């Protein structure tokens, strides 16, 4: 008979300490939950004490036992005699925090054992499930426990320590120049100055109307990151096959007309440039492309983890685009699906400590305004994305709407939400002949 | 001389009908720079605002008045805006392209190609 | 009993089929490894066969038996009796690859079960390990199972593989001269130049107001594809019965007046032309028409798959029109229905690697604008169509709205969204007398 | 053949020309989409007492699945509640 | 200049920064 690891002594000590000391409840409150107790009477006692504490009522022996008696739940717990025994047995000079931590650890271990048993039972009786589904199920089961225990890292911090850390960070940024770049280099001077690079562990959202160069801009960023670093760069393309992406990349890097490449009308110099580009790419060998359709966040996260494990770090992750992703459990409501996607992306960004650039799209309502430049509210149906995003960039091109625009070949990257810097608009040159973005050499305002 | 409101509207409609084949607005056989600017501005305004015939005529009259005031005060109209050259000159045959592809395959040793 | 997942018959089939046919070894070797087999004798047999294959020897019955006998391991395998049993029961009608994949699947499930059991055992016996260590151990165990697995077809390939695929595609496109046409030939020079043909795995939308010629243009494209190819061309006519479609097709191909055909007032030359057209069609025999109504995307996909299976592929799929399709589960909301239809059509196009041309309809408000040439925003209530479609063409006939038009007989195909190329207008000549579109011979700007 | 009668929207009477068009079938887009043939009846004397077309009705083909569209004139005898072939000259 | 800026940085680190610091 397997014996699950349960510490009845720790739970009894916690209960006795709470009865004999009501000031420590908060310390217990941040270490254990009601479901963490093995026996049903202990869970019921904790729930009643939580209700009393939230109502302002004392949690002494008489009031707790009486409250259980009034609701008729005293008999299930064990009685006033049992409550008095629990109160009296526990010595006053006890550290409730240690016992609470032991109880907290035991619940995690019990959940792990339950998940292992579920996986084994599912394997023995597949009920038509595939091996891939079982592997995904096991990964999800383990990651659920990991996140269940990955919530203690968030809480209040000391004011003086925060101030000292902020001062140290300011000094360090002014100490190590890097010419204004602290994160992953974007390959553009003005964007680097306004962003200090692409900060690791931050979610980046790129949004625009159709035909604005969103995929083009993302690919230019990816190529710049690959050429200016050594860590691998991963691309998730749910909308294009990898061959078209590579053709676009060849047009951008070799500065050859995309139509010529697509139709094959290339001369000797174009072939030489393409050979040079291929040689550089094969010498570097740090770009990975995944053109699978109907991607799920689990597959994206698993592939990112595998790349980081294989190569010891990821320079940048790119997803195009998140409106094509699916969560099967929440297909009924799109807003819940989007929230789950955003949460999973943020968790992946935190876990791998990498910059993640996810592309998004805007509704037609933006085009109902006289000024079509995007704003934050144009992220309707994706509020969780706007909240969880650490950087938000919108792409705008005036020449798209106006033929006679004076800004032909000029694109605007608008920072609608920046976590660690200022917002503003950056103008760049758009060479659609080469399918590329470049630094703007004209006057800046 | 500058065309009147009716002639300007007729030219704008003709440009709207016949610009579906020209590579760009500057390639249109404009009589003068002022005609190009006025017709293009009216066309873009109509496209972005769905202006009716009367609204188009009013906008044409306003643009003509503004242009006349600008001319009376001087100023020199630059030659459109221009956008890139035409490039060209690709005398490449199939045999040379195939030889280059084979050379690329041999140099990079592509197993799948 | 919790017997581990295994299939002795599949292993026996694999070994016997390898004994009877040695040219299949590669297919077995690419799918199974010696550790995937459950019983020790099967692993030993596969190892000996691998060694024989490596030495360059045949792996038939006698060679394998002699090689085993020389090493004295013939009894461990089971004997020449067991080897002969494997030879006998396995037929020559063997799909060894399917059994190898199945064996692979069983091994994966079994290893998952073993890892789950190990994780549970570790959880029940901490041995002084923290819960963090146990969770790390569980993650490591599941990760080793999932680490790269065997999904190289649906995973992020290396930069080398993607670049090689792109270069091979470039060479294939440059190999056969078609004068800039890579997809299905549309039959019109300017449209071929602007679109490079109808690309496989792409979603193509044709839209216009009623009586503009959507059905006419679609049938003209079908006729051109049938005349300029060899693969079957399938039509899903949810609007008209097939008899009327064939009457229109005869009017288009024979250039005979539609009214004469409809009223039966033909002459000898018209009858001769019709006979010639019928002879050409019966010599070709690659057009299939389905004039059912209210088709769901599932039925369309099933019928297209059946046609491709029976006649070795498809060359074009045509749907007229998507407003007549039905999704019973989503009949309450039209937007969700249109989104599902577009997603299913895109999936079908990508799966069968064929161009799919679907006709759609526009809102009435377009007729209230000063200029009635369609734009993307005119696809109101069908934003998912604009989002998912690879190519969008609008049909515009000026004479429909203006009686005094100078462009009588001239139609415009406006490329509202071209994913892999430029956009603009292509002019064609409309002969409503013969119900046909032809190349525009007038002056071009 | 199934012949179903239908109404149009009132706003049609506020236009300069009151002959029906397809867009005049508001609230009934599916009617326009599904109908094989659509015929509108128009009498000019209903709106104008000065009408030179007294006793003359127009059948306007708004949608024809397998043929042309246009206007056919007939004679209206409201006394007998009848429509008859138009015997006048045809342009 | 830069040297004076870094010197003041170190001075402030000594004056207020403690325990963790940088
Ligand atoms: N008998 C005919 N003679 C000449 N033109 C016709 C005839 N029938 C239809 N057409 C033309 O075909 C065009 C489109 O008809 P059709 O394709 O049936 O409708 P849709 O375009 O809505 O599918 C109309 O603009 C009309 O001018
Ligand atoms: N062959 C081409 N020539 C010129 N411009 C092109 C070509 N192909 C694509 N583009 C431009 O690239 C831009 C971005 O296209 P795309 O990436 O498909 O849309 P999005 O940026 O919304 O994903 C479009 O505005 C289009 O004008
Ligand atoms: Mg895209
Ligand atoms: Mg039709």
């Amino acid at each position: 008979l397997k014996v699950p690891p349960h510490s009845i002594e720790a739970e009894q000590s916690v209960l006795g300490g709470l009865m004999l000391d009501n000031e420590r409840w908060d310390d217990v409150a941040e270490r254990v939950v009601a479901d963490d107790f093995y026996t049903r009477p202990h869970r019921h006692i904790f729930t009643e004490m939580a209700r009393l504490q939230e109502s302002g009522s004392p949690i002494d022996l008489i009031t707790l036992a009486e409250s259980l008696e009034r609701q008729g739940q005293l008999d299930s717990v064990g009685g006033f005699a049992y409550l008095a025994e629990l109160s009296k047995n526990t010595p006053s000079a006890a550290n409730i925090s240690a016992y609470a931590d032991i109880v907290r650890e035991r619940a995690v271990v019990r959940e792990m054992i339950s998940v292992a048993n579920e996986i084994a039972e599912a394997g023995f009786d597949p009920q038509g499930r595939t091996s891939e589904d079982l592997l995904d199920l096991a990964e999800s089961r383990v990651f659920k426990i990991a996140e269940s225990r990955a919530n203690k890292d968030e809480g209040p911090k000391n004011i003086a320590d925060v101030l000292d850390a902020t001062v140290a960070r300011i000094e360090q940024l002014f100490q190590q120049p890097h010419d204004g770049v602290t994160g992953v280099n974007t390959g553009y001077d003005d964007l680097n100055k306004k962003t200090a690079g692409l900060q690791p562990s931050d979610l980046i959202i790129v949004a625009a109307r159709p035909s604005m160069g969103k995929t083009t801009f993302a690919m230019n960023l990816v190529e710049n990151a690959a050429m200016l670093q050594d860590k691998p760069v991963l691309i998730f393309s749910l909308e294009m096959p990898s061959e078209q992406i590579m053709m676009r990349s060849l047009a951008s890097l070799s500065r050859v007309d995309q139509t010529k490449i697509r139709t094959g009308q290339l001369d000797d110099e174009d072939w030489a440039r393409i050979s040079g580009t291929m040689g550089i790419l094969l010498e570097k060998r740090n770009i990975y492309i995944d053109d699978s359709s109907g991607l799920t966040p689990t597959e994206v996260r698993s592939r990112a983890r595998r790349i980081a494990r294989e190569h010891g770090g990821i320079g940048l992750i790119m997803i195009d685009y998140l409106q094509l992703m699916r969560v099967p459990a929440l297909s009924d409501n799109r807003t819940l699906e989007i929230a789950e996607i955003s949460r999973s992306l943020k968790a992946l960004a935190k876990e791998l400590n990498v910059p993640v650039v996810a592309l998004s799209q805007l509704n037609r309502s933006l085009e109902q305004r006289a000024d079509k430049r995007p704003v934050n509210s144009d992220l309707r149906e994706s509020g969780s994305i706007e909240q969880d995003a650490d950087l938000i960039m919108f792409i705008y091109r005036d020449e798209v709407y106006h033929e006679n625009s004076d800004l032909k070949g000029i694109a605007e990257i608008i920072i609608g939400k920046q976590r660690n810097g200022p917002i503003g608009t950056v103008r760049l040159t758009f060479n659609g002949q080469w399918s590329r973005f470049d630094n703007y050499a004209g006057p800046q305002y | 001389g500058l065309p009147n409101v009716s002639e300007l509207v007729d030219m704008v409609y003709e440009y709207c009908r016949k610009r579906g084949l020209y590579p760009d607005a500057e390639s249109y056989p404009w009589k003068s720079n002022a005609h190009y600017w006025l017709v293009t501005n009216l066309y873009q305004n109509m496209r972005a605002n769905a202006l009716t015939d009367a609204e188009l005529r009013r906008k044409a009259a306003d643009e003509l008045v503004h242009m006349t005031a600008r001319i009376n005060r001087g100023e020199a109209i630059p030659e459109p805006v221009k956008q890139l050259p035409v490039m060209g000159g690709r005398p490449l045959n199939r045999a040379q392209a195939l030889a280059k592809i084979a050379e690329i395959k041999a140099k990079f040793g592509l197993k799948g190609a």
